[PDB]
């Protein structure tokens, strides 16, 4: 049974060099600010979670605000483009986390 | 390692032998709105190979 | 007698082979996340969240944001109901500050 | 380092170490789109042609 | 945290990137004294050097402390 | 490790950290990266580096023990 099986018992000494691991934060010390570009984005999405029960106010204001929705509509977008000019560089990378 | 790695190269043709008896029977002509999407349609038959 | 020999001839390899493997897991739970570290060379845009961050100081923008309701005063007038909602809203800013710059930070 | 524990019990106990060698395969199994053209895509030619 | 880091990253968003670090620190304690929450900030922006100098070094990669957190600390080390 | 922060201080200093764009990843190695400069604060160096490799070597110091 040791005829040949111990290869997988030999083997384990070629192998000696693999203490290394300490290297995994290296990655993770980029792929998470990589990944964090995602993070980012729900984060963006998070511009809307308080937002989202405003669009039921804004809403009612084209409407009745009608020459007003052009002036407090997009105001709300403000802080959301405030972000997409360098956003598609962003998302360039982190669909390598995302994608 | 000898089935397990050759059982890799059976699906090339085992989820294609199944798949042309009768799965192309009602999906041929799906193939023309799934010449790109099929891979979806390809999980039901390779993940059963990976044993 | 023989034991000391060859029953100890892996005491010099279970000393290995436990070890060896030890340090295998920690590197393999980085790599499917490691091509943005590494497809991204010149793409580390985690640059342009901040480019991009530009999104915190708008803030400010947020406490001037609802008063284009006031110069269109008769307007809430027929639509009283609305300004209820927009309650919630004004005070947001206080606290979206921790937000839109998490929005990248 | 106990993350690597399993590791030894992966090289004698090795069924694991054999059991994703598909996954990666199932991986690329967008890319076996490609070998799936050489056969399923032929019948595509069947109701094209 | 470097490269394309002091050009692009940091003027535009000087008032945005080199005080979101601590956003979230400063938002209930130091960022509400003033009547004005967030304009007052802008000021806060300056001191905001003095109480944390270091993940405003880094730039382009983890000066996202709020949730770098667990990952600035990290680099010294780890 | 600590120089890696060191290198985090080129942000503010941007237009000299071009150079320190795919390090980004490789963070952890940014002691070889840094290299020339160790032969002249080798002594500031010594002592970070030294605990921080007895962490992963104090594992070796329990090898000593009626009819």
């Amino acid at each position: 049974v040791m005829a040949v099986k111990e290869e997988q018992y030999i083997q384990q000494y070629k192998k000696y060099e693999m203490l290394l691991n300490r290297v995994g934060y290296t990655p993770k010390i980029s792929h998470r600010e990589l990944v964090e570009m995602a993070e980012h984005r729900k984060e963006l999405d998070k511009m809307t979670k308080p937002v989202l029960d405003t669009l039921r106010s804004y809403q009612d204001l084209p409407p009745d605000k009608a020459l007003a929705a052009l002036a407090i509509e997009d105001k709300k977008r403000q802080f959301t483009a405030a972000e997409k000019y360098l956003e598609e560089v962003l998302q360039s990378a982190l669909e390598t986390n995302d994608e | 390692h000898r089935n397990k790695r050759e059982i890799v190269k059976h699906h090339a043709k085992d989820v294609e032998l199944q798949r042309r008896v009768f799965v192309d029977f009602f999906c041929n002509p799906e193939r023309l709105r799934n010449q790109v999407r099929e891979l979806n349609a390809l999980v039901r038959a390779r993940q059963a190979s990976s044993s | 007698e023989m034991q000391k020999t060859w029953l100890c001839k892996r005491c010099e390899t279970m000393n290995a082979k436990l070890r060896v493997l030890e340090n295998v897991l920690l590197l393999e739970t980085y790599t499917p996340d490691s091509i943005s570290a590494l497809h991204n060379i010149r793409n580390y845009l985690v640059e342009a969240t901040e480019e991009a961050s530009a999104a915190y100081n708008k803030a400010v923008t947020r406490l001037r944001e609802y008063q284009g309701v006031d110069p269109h005063f008769d307007t809430i007038a027929r639509q009283y109901h609305d300004i209820v909602k927009k309650l919630e809203n004004m005070q947001w800013t206080i606290h979206q500050v921790e937000m839109d710059l998490k929005s990248h930070d | 380092y106990v993350r690597g524990l399993l590791d030894e019990w992966w090289e004698q106990p090795a069924s694991t170490v054999v059991d994703w060698v598909t996954v990666d395969g199932q991986s690329v199994a967008a890319w076996q789109n490609h070998v799936k053209q050489l056969l399923a895509f032929y019948d595509k030619e069947s109701l094209r042609t | 945290m470097q490269s394309l880091s002091s050009s692009a990253p940091t003027p535009e968003a000087i008032l945005e990137w080199l005080q979101k670090e601590m956003g979230y620190r400063q938002l209930g304690p130091y960022n509400g004294s003033s009547k004005s929450h967030v304009p007052s900030i802008d000021a806060i922006r300056k001191i905001c050097r003095g109480n944390m100098i270091p993940i405003w070094n880094f730039l382009i990669n983890r000066v996202k402390s709020e949730k770098t957190v667990e990952r600035i600390r990290r680099n010294i080390t780890v | 490790m600590s120089s890696a922060r060191l290198c985090s201080l080129v942000a503010e200093l941007g237009y000299e950290g071009a150079g320190k764009l795919d390090p980004d990843s490789f963070e952890w190695p940014f002691q070889y990266d840094d290299a020339r400069p160790i032969l002249d604060w080798i002594c500031s160096s010594l002592r970070p580096s030294n605990v921080l490799s007895l962490a992963e070597l104090s594992l070796y110091e329990q090898f000593q023990r009626i009819k």
